[PDB]
């Protein structure tokens, strides 16, 4: 051959040069922005109490509380309705902007 | 800088902080696999590779 | 064949390397946050009174 023995292939090839560009050239600041917005979603989730039972004071007498703790049926004071008590936390909902961004 | 993005272990490596996510989506990664078996596919059609 | 008898077969090839990369390397987190959000739907409806 007379010549170098070696072959260049680019990918993506610039003008008057011998080194392509690769795709990740131009996805530098798409996959940073990317990570940002799963690790946010995963922040909120993770660090929400979940499975976590708020009894309001008072709402329920000692030997009330004992067997609505065991699974048995209870009776609790008038003035405070367990239905807008007993909190049971849960993962909160996750923004519509994250999911569009 | 190019390796440093189709895996996540240079730069784009997130930081460790304690009590949050240290997860990174590899969307290089995800680009390259649909490439590879596209252009690797013909080469490999036929027993004879050299017409 | 004057050579040694083993025959190797990456799964996905690594550049310039022998061993290739299964798939569980690349859902190592997903499945690690997938597990999370399934624990968590069991421990709200367990617990919580029926």
């Amino acid at each position: 051959d007379g010549k170098l023995p070696f072959v260049l292939i680019p990918y993506m090839p610039v003008k008057r040069d011998m080194y392509g560009e690769p795709d990740a050239e131009l996805l530098g600041d798409n996959q940073a922005v990317l990570g940002a917005v799963m690790r946010g979603m995963i922040d909120l989730l993770g660090r929400s109490a979940n499975g976590q039972r708020g009894m309001p004071k008072g709402m329920l007498d000692a030997l009330n509380s004992r067997r609505y703790r065991e699974g048995e049926d209870y009776e609790y004071n008038p003035t405070q309705n367990p239905a807008q008590m007993i909190i049971e936390h849960k993962f909160p909902e996750l923004p519509q902007s994250a999911l569009t961004m | 800088e190019w390796n440093d993005l189709m895996r996540i272990e240079g730069k784009a490596k997130p930081p460790k902080v304690k009590g949050r996510s240290q997860v990174q989506p590899k969307l290089v990664r995800r680009q390259a696999e649909w490439r590879y078996s596209a252009l690797t596919e013909p080469f490999l059609g036929s027993n004879k590779l050299f017409k």
